[PDB]
RNA sequence: UUGACCUCAAAUCAGGUAGGAGUACCCGCUGAACUUAAGCAUAUCAAUAAGCGGAGGAAAAGAAACCAACCGGGAUUGC
RNA sequence: AUAUUGGCGAGAGACCGAUAGCGAACAAGUACAGUGAUGGAAAGAUGAAAAGAACUUUGAAAAGAGAGUGAAAAAGUACGUGAAAUUGUUGAAAGGGAAGGGCAUUUGAUCAGACA
RNA sequence: GUCGAAUUUGGGUAUAGGGGCGAAAGACUAAUCGAACCAUCUAGUAGCUGGUUCCUGCCGAAGUUUCCCUCAGGAUAGCAG
RNA sequence: CGUGGAGGUCAGUGACGAAGCCUAGACCGUAAGGUCGGGUCGAACGGCCUCUAGUGCAGAUCUUGGUGGUAGUAGCAAAUAUUCAAAUGAGAACUUUGAAGACUGAAGUGGGGAAAGGUUCCACGUCAACAGCAGUUGGACGUGGGUUAGUCGAUCCUAAGAGAUGGGGAAGCUCCGUUUCAAAGGCCUGAUUUUAUGCAGGCCACCAUCGAAAGGGAAUCCGGUUAAGAUUCCGGAACCUGG
RNA sequence: AAACUUUCAACAACGGAUCUCUUGGUUCUCGCAUCGAUGAAGAACGCAGCGAAAUGCGAUACGUAAUGUGAAUUGCAGAAUUCCGUGAAUCAUCGAAUCUUUGAACGCACAUUGCGCCCCUUGGUAUUCCAGGGGGCAUGCCUGUUUGAGCGUCAUUU
């Protein structure tokens, strides 16, 4: 049994132009 | 009633120092009595079991039974008769574990130490 | 079977020696033997008897050395009480117990009296 | 322990990461990473108020409210009434309360002992102990609290003289003075009516 | 770049083993333990990293002296030996 | 020239000693900020945490350059 | 006289009872992660005794079916007791773009009471 | 795009966190940079958000007064038990 | 009403089955719940009077663990490509051999090394797990075998640099500094024929040490050999250093 | 009408809750004072008839000696005189020893199993070269010894 992979959070979506 | 400052009767300190007793102190809690004619003969109650001993059986599904001890296992806190054994469906014959405390010897080993230990426990020495 | 280190310490210093070699001879074989056998349990005699003798062996020289610096100052540092670092440094009860000439005089002249309050 | 729950280095991962705000254990590669900690719902983590050694223990009693129940407690000893609805085993004795003779206390031998404990009617209370020792319902067996059984009769001496050695060995069965009189024996359990054997000499010092 | 491809680059090693802890934390190149301290003579422990302490303390180990030291102090810090005694 | 004295060196000189660990408690140095003040700077947290030096079974303190203003108390420590 | 979450040797509890209690009741500061400082688990229970299933048969084998051991294999090294989510088989019932609920009765199933 | 160089690159070595380094983008400094990572102070603070575990019975509101760097909050009076 | 534990009591229940669990089976209470029958189970538990608390969950993008619908669904499509027969085996699109067709086209999908890995190397046996199909095969599993040097490297030298000593700072952990404000050493010997290395002259002042398996550097080649090793082994033929 | 979906029960699965256990933890009280240059704490590498780890030990290596206890150890194998006895044992006790390479670590160094010097001794026809064996060579400081240095300084010679 390998070791618990490690938690990987989202690519975190596309930013919106800010003004 | 406990009286004494050093004796403890916590359950699991009890306990603890059965299980992880080492061999020389098993000797003493491996212990039988003797039989009716040997108390009287001798005059002593108790004491322990060694290999070359003559022993009855007056407890358990064997009861009845006597035979010679073959081994003293100390490890599991047993003791092992020659004569009651257990046949496995195999054909080979093992041995049964049965405690001295349900035993009961009916005839001594003697040499210079057990002898020496029966006077010093009041014995008489027929 | 094996030695015994009491029927040891009743030989010499070259008897030791001798029986230590022939105990490495025999040791040397049973290394052959055992790589060509299941078990040899044989090996743990010779083994443990070669111990009991160098331990004699030991024994003798140092209890030989032992009388050479006997009834001496500075003997060596293995043959001294260890016994602990810090209870070397302390003073000793010689030392301990040394007082001035002085207060001698006090200790004798007034003692610490015997007494009890009845009459 | 002070430190239980508190072993670790958890920090918040913060929101953003669609999980809970609470601390999680850092680093990786072992399962434990990751996982809540400093929290009274947490696994591994630290219980909602932990006791502390400084609770009060000890309650403080007046010490004229303490000797007012104890001197009620022996006229608990008083008609059977409360005896009787206390558990003790009294109807076939002569009378409450018993006075028995100064040699309760002089003697020696637990089995010479018992057998006065016979004669003047305790027999039925004696068999109320030893018939009802039985095992403990809790937890409390591995706790050195693993048997249990009733409360016998309460032997008060004025001076002793053997008979608190020769009653010990005996089963629910206690011996106090004139001069102590304890509460927790005379009223057990908050009940009052303890079977009490009084001895003359310890009768007319009671006064 | 910084990722997947920057990994495979690493080959060299910064941390080579310990003589006094063997832990592999020596940097070769400040030639220093980063765990134990050597080769200052003072083995480095901090007191925020009370779990460190923990991993290195005594008992941990073998303790082949200062297991037998309260036998000896039991006894007084005998010398000599027990003569002999019958059966 | 020779022999002292003083100061300063040398030796794998004769015999010793110091290091490090542990560090709950002890003796010192050094020394924050979060926090509280519904802000905040004095203050508070705190003469604390971290950092460093040095001991023992206890340490420290200790036989008054003291308390007192009394019909005077009488080393230190602790409650 | 005073202090004492360390060390050694003891005695106890209205404390916790394996997601609790020390991180660790187990080869636990172990496995493992990180260049490193550091981070750091999961994991206790067959039976009184292995008596741990000889032997027969099917199958390449694993195993199955008999037999056998035991008080109990509804205790078979996936082993005390074995809940729920979820799943299979069997039985019963219902179902025209949800299901479930409340009041009332029909029908079916099932249960109960009392013989002056 | 560039491709004989202000070139590309290995190894060794130097520079360490209010510091380093930067042909200068607030870029890079172990997938972390308008102040890295680790542990501790720390269970930091929050007038803010979310949650807050059995039954039945009886009674039963307030968003108004005054003051506050008071206006998503408190004190105080009122209402209620 | 219910839960863990405590004092008292019911001389309470229990291996002739305690606790727990299951039970569109039954009874009591408005309810919180309590009780009984049946099944399973195997060792302790309850009523009442009081005490005590880490005492009651559906939620907190709760914690830990486990399991679903989605779903036999998305998908297992880069790197031109496989086919026939035989052998082995319970089993072959994938193993082995032969044959055929192809590719990498020598800046290679060839032959060697450095960093790194650590037995992956080789043989035999095995196919539960792993090789996201398969498997008789394997860098897998099990059991063993294997690395032979005066000449190849390390070792030695110094580079950028690192860093003691003498000293000077700093409460201190330690910092500065490297020939530095120092009384900072061994070298050729010759005298000795009491004995081992005393003493006699002359010299040299460089003044720790670490720092490169790609820099500097004493010296080996050919043929043969192992299941796996060789400029290392064997055979032959050389060279260097020290004495 | 089946299939399918849903509900319930029985049995079998999945999963490990509940109950029952506890050689552990936690807290409180009491007693005691004991690390190291006579080489500590810690680390590395090894040691068993058949062992990986834990535990124990150090080339005398799951131990030797000594003392007590008085017949085992045990998974298998083994040894047999160790059995009315200076004696079985993974026993207890423990006062004698061993104690590899390291580590405050101490000949100099160390990412090297690197490089020396001194004494004694042995071998190679060898005081010098090479090798084997045994014992040594760190720093600061104190006391003493010995050898010195300085027109610092005193006295006395021809
Ligand atoms: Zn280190």
């Amino acid at each position: 049994p390998r070791p618990r992979p490690r938690p990987r959070p989202r690519p975190r979506p596309r930013p919106r132009p800010r003004p | 009633a406990k009286q004494s400052l050093d004796v403890s009767s916590d359950r699991r300190k009890a306990r603890k120092a059965y299980f992880t007793a080492p061999s020389s102190q098993r000797r003493v809690l491996l212990s039988a009595p003797l039989s009716k004619e040997l108390r009287a003969q001798y005059g002593i109650k108790a004491l322990p079991i060694r290999r070359d001993d003559e022993v009855l059986v007056v407890r358990g599904s064997k009861k009845g039974q006597e035979g010679k001890i073959s081994s003293v296992y100390r490890l599991k806190f047993a003791v092992q008769v020659d004569k009651v054994t257990k046949e496995k469906v195999n054909g080979a014959s093992v041995p049964i574990n049965l405690h001295p405390s349900k035993l009961v010897i009916t005839k001594l080993h003697l040499d210079k130490d057990r002898k020496a230990l029966i006077q010093r426990k009041g014995g008489k020495l027929e | 079977a094996g030695v015994k280190a009491y029927e040891l310490r009743t030989k010499s210093k070259e008897q030791l020696a001798s029986q230590l070699v022939d105990l490495k001879k025999e040791l040397a074989e049973l290394k052959v033997q055992k790589l060509s056998r299941p078990s040899l349990p044989k090996i743990k005699t010779v083994r443990k008897s070669i111990a009991c003798v160098l331990t004699v062996i030991n024994e003798q020289q140092r209890e030989a050395v032992r009388q050479l610096y006997k009834g001496k100052k500075y003997q060596p540092k293995d043959l001294r009480a260890k016994k602990t670092r810090a209870l070397r440094r302390a003073l000793t009860k010689f030392e301990a117990s040394q007082v001035t000439e002085k207060q001698r005089k006090k200790q004798i002249a007034f003692p610490q009296r015997k007494y009890a309050i009845k009459a | 322990s002070e430190k239980a729950g508190h072993q670790t280095s958890a920090e918040s991962w913060g929101t953003g990461r669609a999980v809970a705000r609470i601390p999680r254990v850092g680093g990786g590669g072992t399962g434990r990473s990751g996982q809540g900690a400093f929290g009274n719902m947490c696994r591994g983590g630290r219980m909602f108020a932990p006791t502390k050694t400084w609770r009060k223990w000890n309650v403080k009693v007046n010490h004229n409210e303490k000797r007012y129940a104890t001197a009620s407690a022996i006229a608990a000893t008083a008609v059977a009434s409360l005896v009787l609805a206390r558990g003790h085993r009294v109807e076939k004795i002569p009378e409450i309360p018993l006075v028995v003779s100064t040699d309760l206390e002089s003697i020696q031998k637990t089995k010479e002992a018992v057998a006065a404990l016979k004669a003047v009617g305790a027999h039925s209370d004696l068999l109320k102990v030893l018939k009802s020792k039985k095992l403990r319902a809790g937890k409390g067996k591995y706790r050195n609290r693993r048997w249990t059984q009733r409360r016998g009769p309460l032997v008060v001496y004025a001076e002793d003289n053997g008979i608190v050695k020769a009653l010990r060995n005996v089963p629910g069965v206690e011996t106090a003075n004139v001069a102590s009189l304890n509460l927790l024996q005379l009223a057990p359990g908050a009940h009052l009516g303890r079977f009490v054997i009084w001895t003359e000499a310890a009768f007319t010092k009671l006064d | 770049g910084k990722g997947t491809p920057s990994f495979g680059k690493r080959h060299n090693k910064s941390h080579t083993l310990c003589n006094r802890c063997g832990r592999r934390s020596f940097h070769v190149q400040k030639k220093t333990c980063s765990s134990c301290g050597y080769p200052a003579a003072k083995t480095r422990s901090y007191n925020w990293g009370a779990k460190a302490k923990r991993r290195h303390t005594t008992g941990t180990g073998r303790m082949r002296y200062l297991k037998h030291v309260s036998r000896r102090f039991k006894n007084g810090f005998q010398t000599g030996s027990a003569s002999k005694a019958s059966a």
